[PDB]
DNA sequence: ATCAATATCCACCTGCAGATTCTACCAAAAGTGTATTTGGAAACTGCTCCATCAAAAGGCATGTTCAGCTGAATTCAGCTGAACATGCCTTTTGATGGAGCAGTTTCCAAATACACTTTGGTAGAATCTGCAGGTGGATATTGAT
DNA sequence: ATCAATATCCACCTGCAGATTCTACCAAAAGTGTATTTGGAAACTGCTCCATCAAAAGGCATGTTCAGCTGAATTCAGCTGAACATGCCTTTTGATGGAGCAGTTTCCAAATACACTTTGGTAGAATCTGCAGGTGGATATTGAT
């Protein structure tokens, strides 16, 4: 049978998602998460569909940027695999922690 | 004739002036200000619409969509510095893979 | 519900980010971060809503809120 | 009502590329961009008026505000278009 | 032929006496405290102004100041600051 | 008129509610300024000044000096999670950093 | 007066070394020094550009403490202790 | 003996010692000079309140010390004790100063 | 490097659907023409506050040695994370409505801006008195047998 | 399992520069009485917004298999820390000359503030750009002489 060597479907996917702009998180799960988090701040809250849209957009943009910075960290440590060690460095430097 | 035409622009010098009095930027607004400002805004809109239109051309579409604005802005050092802390919704990122990751 | 952000959704975000090989721990870690993010933004969004004596968080609230956070967003409220 | 800079963004679009059109979402992005910049420039011009104890914002403040916010070449060209349109307005 | 220069030095010194009456404060550090009081003032008033604006009111009230404090101040500091705020507002209003 | 006590005292504060009010009209934050605003604000400013002068005074005590100098304000602010988050993008002139050596660097 | 040339070399090896100490640095590569000066230069340039812009706009020929402050504030490096 | 501390120890002595103080670490005149030169290439015949020079020196040292902190964190992350230009560049790439 | 075997994107065309774009109406602004106040330009002159010098001292910077130990380079293998086919379910999505709820109007009671006309807070001076350099020994902290 | 070798403290001292407090303008709150808006407070609509309901269809969850990447263990060349001598150049102290702020008044050039008297916002309606396939095209990839 056929079967691509580990690492190659990786790059296929990188090339492919960098190329698009569709939201990468299933929409409903997210809407849910959002309503739950909002809940713990004020109760009985309504959300214009677009407020949820804005949050999802801002989040994904956030996280993607994060991953870029993380990768840079992984690489700097002579690796190809991002680890939590890495994200923590990235944010420690950004200023977020 | 509109102050917009007396100054040779498309942007509403009429509106920008109000927007400046009503904005609480200061007590009074000289009459040159709304013009200099509407001028700069029109210029910037031009520069970026230009670059995005090219991005649309290369992508073989006749109509500008966000992806094009993102390409237009990130691929332009100066515009990118300017909107460096701004995220275009629906824009995605610039295809870019660090060298070290490419097969042997 | 934060479990709803699945392994492959995080995986995709990572791809678009330039990530080739993804540790196993990442996923959990990621969710950690994602949560903080949301919380922060939503606290602020909601503060705006409250101040407007509304019960509907609007697109514009989210925008103002994100702007406070230094994450300006183009495409919604303006 | 709900104002907008859609009309003018569309005019300038015609000028630079007459062959080209612009989707709802991208016009949204352009409004965001025009309002963003507007606030940056006017804010900075306001701080400027303020430090110098004048109560009025003039094309001058707007200018040095543009110098402060805009990076290099964009700043040059923008100051260009600015003072140009100011004089062409003043000469009635 | 004088040229004035306001300051919050007087009041920072009063509040110093209140908390620690045994302690004093050097020129440079009073400088730092004026910077801090003006910095915060600008943050709170700026934010309260943006607030008035989004909601199409032309007046800034103790309400705006409050939710502005909620937005700028981190957690506990925010709680305690809102506390002292509304307290002093009422004690003022009761002509108290 | 009867005897005029400062708005500052009528509200039970040290900070000049008189001045803060002007500073708000004259600052172009908005067209008009409710009369509760300068009070709520002078109140918050006074609180913050208190909190930090408190923590700095303690820093002075531990350093065995009776007088507060910037080093003390920096110690006071960085050693306090919430104050530090607040002024996280602010630099105190003459403040130095908090003694801190990463573990990995200490002899075997 | 006199011509000003190659002054960034006046930021010496031990002054950069000290800054690195206070920063938590134990072992300092040899290249660092040059690199550092690179960065330092960009930094100053940026701040001084903005400082000076403020001076110009005030029709003054003296860059003041307050200009430097406003300028630093623009850059997102607020500073306490001088102009306010 | 003669006596002589093993390499790394005067390091820590100095870290402990400078973290403890607040005096400016760059000789003052060299800096004033550098400032006047850089200002020069923007506008000519410029005067400087002594305190404008002071503000700059303070802001710069603060800047650079912060930088070195972040750098060290990078060096460490790469399993080293020696900061290299590779490191500073990472730190700034992440901060946003050169993205 | 070549031979050959899967999937892999990848242009050329080809049909529609959800959007652009174009037009018809109109309130809600933008524009005008005066008539003043009043913010801020100019031109004096007072007088901080800056650049520049002399000058003498000694703190630090600088250059060379010397080898300690760190970084970098190889080599090796455990296991972790990619890849994939197999199964299962939770997301879409699509209308269909009900209402909880932002958006408007019309009054007014609330509340602030104004408009000239008694200290609080700022600017030198006047005394005090923390604390910056000086030391000298109590405590380390280091690094050689 | 030490103690020479020093640097690090740490406490005691002591004169000066820097704070704290005093003494008097004057710049600026504060008290009062008015002239509007402005911000609500009810009472009603069009709207989004949340609810289901009910499937299919992808997309996600799983357990297996193993290719390769991270970590560790060791070499060892060699870069950078350390100590000393050497004199450079920054620091300090004042000492002015004066460029250039900044005070203070007179005076225009301009923008506010009306009172009224087309632009741009909304909401339908006729093309049409792209969406979505559907193949066949070298394409890239990976197994096998």
């Amino acid at each position: 049978p056929h079967r691509y060597r580990p690492g190659t479907v990786a790059l296929r996917e990188i090339r492919r998602y960098q190329k698009s702009t569709e939201l990468l998180i299933r929409k409903l799960p997210f809407q849910r998460l959002v309503r739950e988090i909002a809940q713990d701040f004020k109760t009985d809250l309504r959300f214009q569909s677009s407020a949820v849209m804005a949050l999802q957009e801002a989040c994904e943009a956030y996280l993607v940027g994060l991953f870029e910075d993380t990768n840079l960290c992984a690489i700097h440590a002579k690796r190809v695999t991002i680890m939590p060690k890495d994200i923590q460095l990235a944010r420690r430097i950004r200023g977020e922690r | 004739k509109t102050r917009s035409s007396r100054a040779g622009l498309q942007f509403p010098v009429g509106r920008v002036h109000r927007l400046l009095r009503k904005g609480n930027y200061s007590e009074r607004v000289g009459a040159g200000a709304p013009v200099y400002l509407a001028a700069v805004l029109e210029y910037l809109t031009a520069e970026i619409l230009e670059l995005a239109g090219n991005a649309a051309r290369d992508n073989k579409k006749t109509r500008i969509i966000p992806r094009h604005l993102q390409l237009a802005i990130r691929n332009d050092e100066e515009l990118n510095k300017l909107l460096g802390r701004v995220t275009i919704a629906q824009g995605g990122v610039l295809p870019n893979i660090q060298a070290v990751l490419l097969p042997k | 519900n934060i479990q709803g952000i699945t392994k492959p959704a995080i995986r995709r975000l990572a791809r678009r980010g330039g990530v080739k090989r993804i540790s196993g721990l990442i996923y959990e870690e990621t969710r950690g971060v994602l949560k903080v993010f949301l919380e922060n933004v939503i606290r602020d969004a909601v503060t705006y809503t409250e101040h407007a004596k509304r019960k509907t968080v609007t697109a514009m609230d989210v925008v103002y809120a994100l702007k406070r956070q230094g994450r300006t967003l183009y495409g919604f409220g303006g | 009502r709900k104002e907008s800079y859609s009309i003018y963004v569309y005019k300038v679009l015609k000028q630079v590329h007459p062959d080209t059109g612009i989707s709802s979402k991208a016009m949204g992005i352009m409004n965001s961009f025009v309002n963003d910049i507007f606030e940056r420039i006017a804010g900075e011009a306001s701080r400027l008026a303020h430090y110098n104890k004048r109560s009025t914002i003039t094309s001058r403040e707007i200018q040095t505000a543009v110098r402060l916010l805009l990076p290099g070449e964009l700043a040059k060209h923008a100051v260009s278009e600015g003072t140009k349109a100011v004089t062409k307005y003043t000469s009635a």
